[PDB]
Formats: C-alpha cells, structure tokens, sequence
C-alpha cells in the first residue's frame, strides 16, 4: 500500500496546493502552518503591535481535511536554542504560538527540526507544550542519518573535510535525538522522522536506529538517480533500507524541487510504490503474528490457572 | 480547538434566538424617527469564530438600524478566524480586539454587550466573573444580552451511572476525587427523583456596590417513592432580552437545542431514601483571588461528607 | 494600469536603476493568499500606490529577494526555489517572464548578479549556493559548502569569479571559481553571532562590511592583521547593508529593531531614521541626488530619507 | 506564624546590616547642611512584625536624618502586632498599611523602599515579582535596599540526601514528585563536587521596557574527582547598600547568620561522574499569570529528564 506525504515550504493557495498534491498519489501535506519567511517579534516596539491575521483561516480547509491530510511544519526561523537572548525568547513565544495553532487546527502530526547538538530549550517547551492539556497529536523529530556538517563539498581549501574514521562522530545525530528524547522523559508522542542522505551512512550509525520510534523516513528528490529512459531511481544500497524501513511499516515523505524536469514529478513516488509492490511476502509465523507485533502480554501459569 | 467552536456552530436554534433578542433591544433603543441618524455601538464579548458577530449583523439589517460592532475575544487562535473574516467579509464596521474583556480598554462605552459564556450549569464557565469585568465600558443605561441566567438541579437514582465515575479513579490523586467533581453527561439510564429547583442566579448589568459571585442554596426535593441517591443533575434557564430565552431544563427545554448537554454532581457514598420523605442539599458557589469552586453535601434524611472542600478535586481558572 | 489591483502588504526589495526608476517586490506573508509582485515606478514618490506605476506582474510564489540585471531584468529568489528572470517589453509598461528555474530544494533567501552581468549566484536555505548563466538559462555550478541556510551571497564588484557568502553554520565564505577548492573561510576571530549581512567596499578591492544577529557592523579587509573594527550600530539583527553613490562612500544598515543607519568610514552613526512601524527590509540611494535614500519594510511604506552629506 | 516571625527576629547580624545600609544612603541622600530640614520618605515593604521599621528609626536617629515611615504589611496577624506597636510606641511618623505591596495606592512617592522578601535561593519568596509591583510609587533618584541579589548552585553528592527526598514518596501524587521539588536543608551528610557559580541575578530598581523576570542558565562544573551527583545545593548572596552585604554562600557566609539554610534540588536518579569531566546543568525560572516556578536539567556527562515541567511538581504562588 504504503502511506505517502509531500513536503513543501511554499504553498501559495492551500486549496489547489492540496488538490494538486492528492492528484500525484499523495496521501498527506507537510507544510508550514505560518509563512515560513513571516517572523514575528513578541516584546520590542514597533513590530511586536504589527497588525492583519498572523496567518490563513482555519476555514479554508474542513475540520476532517486538517485532521487527516496536514502534518503541520515549525517556522524556520524559530531557534529556541539561539546565543542570542533576545532570538531564544521570541522563539519561545512563536514555538508555542505555532504548536497551539496547530493544536487549534487538530493537526495530527507536527514537524520539529534537530538540525544541531544543543536542542535543550527546544526540548523544555515542547514538554511544557506536551504538559499543557491533552495528549493527542504527534511530533515528527526531523533528524538526519548523516550531520550537514559531514556532508559538505570538500570545497573550502583552509577548513578541509576530516578524512579520519570518527566511529562515534558518524552516530552523531542519534545522540541528538538520544538527548532529546531523554531530556523530554521518553514522551509517547515524540517520535523519529528519518532524513535519508545521498551517501549512506557506514551500517553501524544505520543499526543505530533499531529500535527507535521511526514513524517517518524523508526522501530528498536529491538522492535519486536517473535511469536509461530518465527516471528517478535509488542506488541498491538505498533500496536495501526502504525495504528495512518498509518493515518498520513507516510513512514515506517527498521533500525537494523536481530534478527530473522532463517528466511528472509523481515519478519519484510511483518509484517508492513499485519497491513497496516488490518486497518479500510474510511467511506463516510473519502471517499469525500480524497484529502481535511489540504487544506485551502476562506470562501464561497453566498450573495455577485453568486454560 | 477549531472542531469544538465548529460544533457550536451547527446549533442554529442558539443563534436564531440571539438574533432575535438583539433585534428586539435594537428597536427598544432606537425609535423609527431615529433609525439611520443614530449608531449603537455593540461589543460581542467572548466572540469566537464570529457567529454572535453575523447574527449582530443580521439583526441590525432586519431591525433596520445604524451599529458599530467590536469583536472581543482572547483565543489568539480564534483571533486569526476574526482577522480574516473582518478583513474578507466585515470591514470597518467591525474592530476585532485580541484581549480578555476584563483587562481591555475600551475607546468608547456599549449600548448592548452580547455574550455566551454559559455552561451547562449556567455560571460554571465563569460568565459572572468575565461580565463584571466587562460591566465598566457600558453605558449607564446599557443593555447585557443575557439579562439573566439561573441553574436548576434534581436528585437522581441511577446506578449504572453510579459505576460510571467509580470508574473514573486514578492514579496520583485522591482515591475519591472523581465523586468531587461534575461531569457533562446525556444521562440516558437514570430516574429523576424529584423536579428540578433553581439554584444560583446572576443578572447583568450588576447594580449592587459590594458585587458578590459567591452563594449558599438549600434544596428541599419531596420524594414520593422509595429510592436510593446517586447526585443531582444540573440544568440551566436564561433570558436573553425579555422573553427570548434558552432552557436545558427538561420541562421548558427549547427545541432543537443540542449546544449543552445536563450535568452530574456525583455523591461518594449511594443514600437511601424512603416514600414521603425529603431530600435536602446544599450548594455553595466558592471563590479566591485565582479560581472559582462548587461545594455540595446532603443533610436530609441522612448527612453526606462536604463533597469538594476548598476545591481540592476541581476548580475552574480564572 | 494593465497591472495587479493591490500590491502585497510585506514590501522585501527596494533598487534604483541608473535614470532613477524605482523596482519594487512585496510579498503577502498572511491571509488566504501567499503570493508575490513586481513593480516599476518611474515617479518613485507615487510608490507604493498601485494606480501610479509605470508597470506592475504577479509572481506564482513570494519574493524573498531581488536584483536589476542590467537596465531591463529583473532576477527573483523564490519561496518556490526557483530563480526567476523578468524582462521590462520596449515600452517599459509590461513586466514578462523569461525563465523561472525551479532547481533549488526549499525558499530561495538570496541573489547577487556577477561583473559581467550575465552570470548570476543564488543562495538558499536548502544550503546550496548555485552560480547561473543568465543567457542559456541553466545552473553552471553548485556548491554545497555551508552546513546551515544561506543567509546572504554578494557577488564581487569587478572580480566576475570572486563572491561572498554567509550562513547560520557561522561561515562567512570567500569564493573564487578559480580554484580547485572555491570557497576560504574568513575567520570573525572566534566563533560569534551569526552573520547576517554582507557589502563589497566599491573603492577597495579587498575590503567588505559584514552584519550580524545581534546587530554589530563589522568591517573587514581580505588581506589585514588578523582581526577588524565594530561598532554595535543595532539592537537587532542587521537585515541588510547598502554603500552610497559617493566618491567618499557611505554605508546604510537596516535592521528588524524597525530603525535605519547612516554609517561613515569608520563605522561612526551620521543619520538614524525610526519612520517605520515594522522591519526595514530594504535600501537604495537615488543615482540622481546623492543625498537621497529610499527604504521600504513590512509596514508597506516606501520611505524617502534626506541624508546630511 | 507569630514563631515563625519571632525565629527571624533571633538572629540580630541580619537587621544590624540592614540599619547599616539605611544609615549609609540616608546620609548620601541628606547632606549634613538640609541635616534636619528634608524629610525622607521610607517605605517598608513587607514590615512582618516590624523590626525592619525599628531598624530605619534607628538608623535615622544614628545618621541624625528626618524619615517618614510607611509599613505596609499583607498578613493581618502581623498587621495587628504592627498596628500595636504603632500606637503604643511609634505614633504619627509610622503609618501601617495592611495591603499587598503591588495593590496598595501610595499617597506620597518614596525616597527609600525597604524589604526582605528573600528565600534561601534569593528569588524563590518572589521578591522579583513584589518589588516590580511596588517599584511605581518609588521617586525616580529612589533607592530600593537590597538593590541587588544572586543565587548560587554547586554540585552535589550525597547517598544520605538522596534517600532521605526518596522516602518522601506520598499517596495521591506523582510517585517522583518528591525529586522535582526544592528542600530547605541544613545539610550535613554531603559532598561539594565543584565551586559555586551564580545563576539568577535581579536588581532593583528594574529601569528596562520589557521587565522579565524568566531566566534560563547554562552551568559548567568542571570535576576533578570520580563520584556520584545527587543534586544541587543552592545558596544566595545580595548587596543591600554598596558594601553591605549579605550571604549564605559558604566560601562568604555572613558570620553568625542563620536566617537562611541552603536549599537542595534533586535528581530523579543518580548520575555517575570521572575525574576530569564537566557536570552540566540548566536551571530556568518560570513563570504565568498566577505562579513562578524552577526547571531544572543535568546534560553533561549523560541527560537527565527535565525536572518539574509546567511546575507540575512545585509552583510558587503569586
Ligand atoms: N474573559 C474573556 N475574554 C475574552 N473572551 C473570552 C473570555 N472568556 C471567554 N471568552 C471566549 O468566549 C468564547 C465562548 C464560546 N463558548 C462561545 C463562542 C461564540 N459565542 C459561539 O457561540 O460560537 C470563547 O471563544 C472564549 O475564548
Ligand atoms: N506582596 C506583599 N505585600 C505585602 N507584604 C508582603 C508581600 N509579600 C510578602 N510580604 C510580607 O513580607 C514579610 C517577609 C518576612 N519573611 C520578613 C519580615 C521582616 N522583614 C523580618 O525580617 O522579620 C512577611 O511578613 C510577608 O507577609
């Protein structure tokens, strides 16, 4: 089947941006809930009394359309964890400005990016976020395989790429999410979306993520290579962790322009559908234990109970 | 949330009524010889996503008279729904003020302040409070659209629903403090044990120098059957302007109504009650500095603990 | 005037070109809509007023930045990353797409056109820096140096391989397509504040003046002792830095604290203007009068300051 | 209590200080030729039972200075020892104000504001939150004693301490609550693993646009032995006049002053540290409209949950 998202930052009109994207194949929505380019200043006049709606009306979409069809986006701009004071406190603000509309919205998911080593402050208002009412929508933990600080062009001649095997260093994003999650105390709702790189990660920084709340796994149009007749296809060694991640039965999300000009851009997805169509079948113990997977039962005592 | 303002929404008996008490108190204001000459300016206190704003509209259109529309609300969320129907649809005829109306400062007084903050036991979403705060930028001679509200309760038998909030215990709390509680319930398998008495009572404006939100009721429910007591369900009454009303109480129940369902005032431990004798309970309407609380016991035939003392299992923020 | 009814209320670009016409870019960043504008304005004092403008088009997406290419072309950095090229028709009463390349992964955040002029570098927040060919509409290079969004990139005044680029990954780059390896990081001593804002001096070859989230304009020669001279000229972050047409050049600094700056030589404060409600997005000075300086922000004014020279 | 108020009044160092600091800004306020021609309006700001009005008189009578006292007092079991002694002893020059220093509408402006709103880690009584309030009817020259504070955090280890808040487990709340709350403790049975640094600082008067009393701190304790951390212990240091100084810091300790114990924030669980490695934690002071509150978190050598989010275990009540 596979459960499939668009990821996108600009989106002019919701109402034909939503139609065009369910018109690809397309099951959800990844989009910024305010204008990502929209900051917003909460203490210092003039611009804290800045007036007009902060964004669009939840009106412009049903109730049952923002529940099933949006996963909602923080604004990029927001850095709780900044050096700057004045930068980490209307961070603060717009985080939770931003959460509760989404809240408002009844948005199922949202996205939250571990882009560096220090997300502590980010890790303090979503728990107070969480703590604040309800526990129902889930929060989507952007966080790479591979760190953009290791993925760089070899390009700057004075500060040259570390060409020294870092075991530990190549397994720094899960630490990232590790403190995190430890931080916000194993919250059930704060879970893993996987962004998958061009050059995979030696296996054991892959192996890492066994055992991790992986709900999501993004896929850039970047990765993709071109085929003979000019379609985006993946290296076997990025097919090989689908067909992981497809066993982990997570929701697979399109993000980037289309670098396959030439064709439609539903390409890429009508791509990830045919390695989903051409997976192993479940066996006769994978076909009885449908259903039982991570549910935790009372050990059976046959002699002091009656079966 | 957007789904629950939503669901308010498709309650047009609700709105159908307030459009017609606010046209009512428009022609009550503003005489036919008047009628383009003189603007009442009208504050939605509390507005939501704006239904009280269109139905302020619609009844100024039918009544044929000159209003200025301020629509208050706290909800920055909702605000943004505001924001984007003034500007689409309202215009300048309508200021959206993103502030609670007891800390806004008003640039001019009301002629009619028009709210629903109402709960199923009338006062419990604290309407007296947000009201008084609010009573200071109307005009002396100004109008509150509700005038009046006033709760009603009856003592009911039922034990499924007595199993029900049993079950309701939880960990890291009170073993008990799911009976200290109300719960909004369609009570379907229940006996009513006697008919429905008011309460508390507010009005608005409040024309009184020491204003106090805060009550002690006493209710004698004469029972004709033998029984046992499970808690009292609630219900409300409220004149919107003169008989324009909306009632949750079974007997006057306004038709087509489904915006509030009753609610339940458990008791911890069942009492019996024998035929001819009465049921007598004492409600009080609590409040401090920062939340308001009800405290309830049963003294006829038999004593009930203090249910709820200083709000220790529920009260509503301020 | 053949051109969109209302203009977007978050105004982004303000750029005069040699005569004295004014461009313009807006962008509506709230409401139902998140769309964008191009403007001409031959009489800049009628701007930002709809029914006065030379020419006016609606872009598909938000401007997040824009250059004049030439005397006719208009370069866009879109929200959809694409980079867009607009051409004025022979009348100059028409504003016509050329290409719209859509070749980066997220927002387009910065443009600067090259010497020569028919070469042109984007930066976005998609952490890619691309170099393109204006005249057969394709990306020549693309460089993945930064770890963080590319905040800023400013193509060298003469040198049609040299530019400079800053990012949230604290790098402020020296580029030079010459090289094997382009870009050279110039150290701001130690780590610091993010920078924001970049300017080529228009006299000196090596020298430029960098702005920073916390509001700090520094002043940096390529090839001096280590370390440069500062002055804390905001209280926010600085949007942007503009020099004047002058023989003696002037420098204007513009910040979300919603004040502009006139700078001399020394980083010392000559003029202050606190005219807008919201954030200065951005400046230009008039090439006929050297004293003039126009400012457009977020509150949709289109502010003319009379500089004491 | 009257004992609680009586065991404050047992230790003669602190208020011998603050006489001190008023004689010391009474004469850089008077100078000795407007000696007795200028009367000084002084304002005591939480006067309890009044020994701070007794230590201003005597500090205008040893600096030979004209004062107007104010004692402004919320507790009215204080207000009647204070209104007590005001008529018996002190008469017209003492005015007693039974208010809540932010509530309470001055008739004059004040020269000095006296007080001493401060817990064992300086801000925890909310003396921020009190002083802002009452800052408005201070003369713009005004002078607020004390003028600064700070508090203080070093590491701990202690296996005594650590089963000690363990045993606090109670009924009917969060089985880890007891870990997510502070501890006034004399402590003993301890282990200091790093040297105090300061955390939170304010100062009075507050001349900024947007006062803020939130605060979040980053803490770097480098550890040069192998050991356990159990918490942190918390003390507090503060400039009431220029060189007039009091403190509970141990490398400082004001002699003789045992006004004030050290306070204890837990860890839910215990953190193993070697020699070399920097412990590394994060304190912020929170805040919403009715109660302050701390968070608290360890993220170097490993992570420990954020301790007290929302305050859900320990509120400060304003
Ligand atoms: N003190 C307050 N200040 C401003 N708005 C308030 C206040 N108290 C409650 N409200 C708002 O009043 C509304 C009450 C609603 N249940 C009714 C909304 C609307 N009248 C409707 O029928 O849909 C909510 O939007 C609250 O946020
Ligand atoms: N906002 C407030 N308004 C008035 N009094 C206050 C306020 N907050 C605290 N207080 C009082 O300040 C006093 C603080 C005491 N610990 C000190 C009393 C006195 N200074 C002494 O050393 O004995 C108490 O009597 C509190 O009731």
């Amino acid at each position: 089947r596979v459960s499939s998202g668009r990821d996108l930052n600009c989106v002019p009109e919701i109402a034909d941006t939503l139609g065009a994207v369910a018109k690809q194949g397309f099951d959800f929505l990844c989009m910024p809930v305010f204008h990502p380019r929209f900051k917003r200043e909460f203490i210092q006049e003039p611009a804290k009394n800045r007036p007009g709606p902060q964004t669009r009306s939840d009106l412009l979409l049903s109730g049952r359309d923002w529940n099933t069809l949006i996963v909602g986006k923080l604004s990029p701009w927001i850095r709780p964890d900044s050096k700057v004071e004045k930068i980490r406190r209307n961070s603060e603000a717009a985080m939770l400005q931003e959460l509760n509309f989404g809240a408002y919205l009844g948005l199922p998911a949202f996205l939250l990016p571990l882009n560096q080593e220090d997300n502590t402050n980010l890790a303090r208002v979503l728990t107070n976020h969480i703590h604040t009412g309800h526990h129902s929508s889930m929060f989507w933990m952007r966080v790479p395989l591979v760190a953009p600080e290791d993925l760089r062009d070899d390009i700057i001649e004075n500060a040259p790429t570390t060409h020294t095997e870092e075991y530990s260093g190549e397994e720094k994003t899960w630490m990232w999410w590790h403190n995190f999650r430890t931080l916000c105390d194993y919250s059930k709702r704060i879970a893993v979306a996987l962004e998958i790189g061009a050059d995979l990660p030696s296996n054991h920084v892959i192996d890492r993520w066994l055992g991790e709340p992986i709900k999501a796994a993004i896929l850039p149009t970047s990765i993709f290579l071109t085929n003979k007749k000019g379609f985006p296809v993946l290296s076997k060694m990025h097919q090989r962790l689908i067909f992981r991640l497809l066993k982990l039965e997570v929701q697979f999300i399109i993000t980037g322009t289309n670098h396959h000009s030439e064709k439609e851009f539903c390409s890429y997805l009508q791509y990830l559908e045919y390695l989903s169509q051409n997976r192993p079948p479940p066996n006769a113990y994978e076909l009885f234990a449908k259903g039982y997977e991570d549910y935790l039962q009372s050990p059976l005592q046959p002699l002091m109970d009656n079966l | 949330e957007s789904q629950t303002y939503e669901v308010f929404e498709k309650d047009p008996i609700k709105y159908s009524q307030y459009q017609q008490a606010i046209y009512k108190c428009l022609l009550d204001r503003v005489p036919e010889e008047e009628k383009d000459t003189n603007v009442q300016v009208l504050m939605v206190l509390g507005a939501g996503r704006g239904p009280l704003v269109n139905a302020s509209l619609r009844a100024a259109k039918q009544a044929d008279r000159r209003i200025k529309l301020y629509a208050v609300e706290k909800n920055p969320n909702a605000v943004v729904t505001l924001e984007n129907w003034q500007f689409e649809e309202w215009g300048s005829q309508v200021t959206v003020v993103s502030s609670d109306m007891r800390e806004w400062v008003a640039p001019e007084k009301a002629d009619i302040i028009v709210s629903e903050l109402l709960g199923s036991f009338a006062d419990n979403e604290l309407s007296p409070e947000c009201l008084d705060g609010a009573q200071h930028f109307l005009k002396d001679d100004g109008v509150s659209i509700p005038g009046e509200y006033t709760s009603f309760l009856a003592p009911i038998s039922s034990s499924k629903l007595y199993n029900e909030v049993r079950a309701c215990r939880e960990k890291d709390r009170d073993p008990e403090a799911q009976f200290e509680m109300p719960y909004v319930v369609r009570l379907h398998n229940f006996h009513q044990l006697s008919a429905p008495q008011p309460c508390f009572t507010f009005s608005h404006p409040n024309r009184d120098p020491m204003i106090d939100n805060n009550r002690y009721c006493t209710l004698e429910f004469p029972v004709e059957v033998n029984t046992v007591l499970h808690g009292f369900a609630g219900y409300f009454e409220t004149v919107l302007y003169q008989d324009i009303t909306l009632s949750i109480r079974p007997e006057t129940h306004s038709p087509g109504m489904f915006s509030w369902f009753p609610i339940l005032f458990p008791i911890k431990q069942p009492i019996t009650v024998r035929e001819g004798q009465t049921i007598c309970v004492r409600f009080w309407r609590c409040s401090n500095s920062k939340k308001v609380w009800y405290e309830w016991a049963v003294t006829a035939p038999v004593c009930s603990a203090i249910h709820n003392p200083t709000g220790r299992s529920y009260t509503i923020g301020l | 005037p053949n051109a969109p009814a209302c203009m977007e209320r978050q105004l982004e670009a303000a750029r005069y070109r040699s005569d004295g016409a004014l461009l313009l870019g807006a962008s509506s960043l709230s409401g139902r809509c998140w769309a964008g504008s191009l403007w001409l304005f031959k009489d800049p004092c009628a701007a930002p007023n709809e029914g006065f403008c030379s020419a006016g088009v609606q872009t598909e997406a938000g401007v997040a930045d824009l250059t004049w290419v030439g005397e006719r072309g208009i370069l866009v950095a879109s929200d959809s990353g694409a980079v867009e090229l607009w051409e004025l028709d022979e009348n100059e009463t028409l504003i016509v797409s050329k290409f719209c390349k859509y070749e980066h992964d997220d927002i387009v955040s910065t443009v600067s056109v090259l010497s020569s002029g028919t070469q042109a570098v984007s930066g976005s927040k998609d952490i890619c820096i691309k170099v393109w060919d204006l005249a057969q509409q394709v990306v020549l290079s693309s460089y993945r140096a930064h770890a963080a969004q590319v905040t800023c990139v400013a193509a060298s005044p003469h040198k049609d391989s040299v530019f400079l680029s800053c990012s949230e990954d604290n790098r402020i780059l020296l580029w030079d397509t010459r090289c094997p390896k382009p870009a050279s990081q110039i150290g701001c001593s130690a780590p610091g504040y993010l920078p924001t804002s970049l300017a080529w001096h228009p006299q000196q070859s090596e020298v430029f003046v960098f702005g920073d989230e916390n509001g700090t304009v520094s002043l940096v020669d390529t090839k001096s002792t280590s370390c440069v001279l500062s002055s804390a000229v905001h209280s926010q972050c600085v949007t942007g830095l503009v020099f004047s047409p002058h023989s003696v050049p002037f420098l204007a600094s513009l910040s979300e604290d919603c004040s502009l700056a006139v700078l001399d030589s020394s980083l010392s404060e000559l003029f202050r203007s606190q005219a807008h409600r919201d954030f200065v997005r951005d400046a230009t000075w008039s090439p006929l009068n050297h004293s003039l300086l126009t400012t457009v922000g977020w509150d949709h004014q289109v502010v003319h300051h009379v500089v004491p020279t």
